[PDB]
């Protein structure tokens, strides 16, 4: 019964790998 | 708050690596915000320049700051008291570049 819509995206910065 | 201090997440999460780390909300000038997930005892330079350097900016117009806390290169959310889902403000350093 549930629709999924479509979203806007802005910025998308990627993380780096972890310390520790 | 599990028992005392310490949040009770690790036992259900954990499907990257090492169970989970820590993430951090950047607020960038351009009101992008980032979620970046950094071990507890990140360099937050990395997380700095991370930001930065995707983005195209230098990293001496820009200064990462938890609740307005100049994070340092070797600094991390460890040693500034943040854990998980801390949030990190983006300020000028310089003139733009």
């Amino acid at each position: 019964k549930t629709s999924v819509a479509t979203q806007c995206d802005p910025e998308e910065i990627i993380v780096l790998s972890d310390s520790d | 708050m599990s028992d005392q201090e310490a949040k009770p997440s690790t036992e259900d999460l954990g499907d990257k690596k090492e169970g989970e780390y820590i993430k951090l909300k950047v607020i960038g000038q351009d009101s992008s915000e980032i979620h970046f997930k950094v071990k507890m005892t990140t360099h937050l330079k990395k997380l700095k320049e991370s930001y930065c350097q995707r983005q195209g900016v230098p990293m001496n117009s820009l200064r990462f700051l938890f609740e307005g806390q100049r994070i340092a290169d070797n600094h991390t959310p460890k040693e500034l008291g943040m854990e998980e889902e801390d949030v990190i403000e983006v300020y000028q350093e310089q003139t733009g570049g």
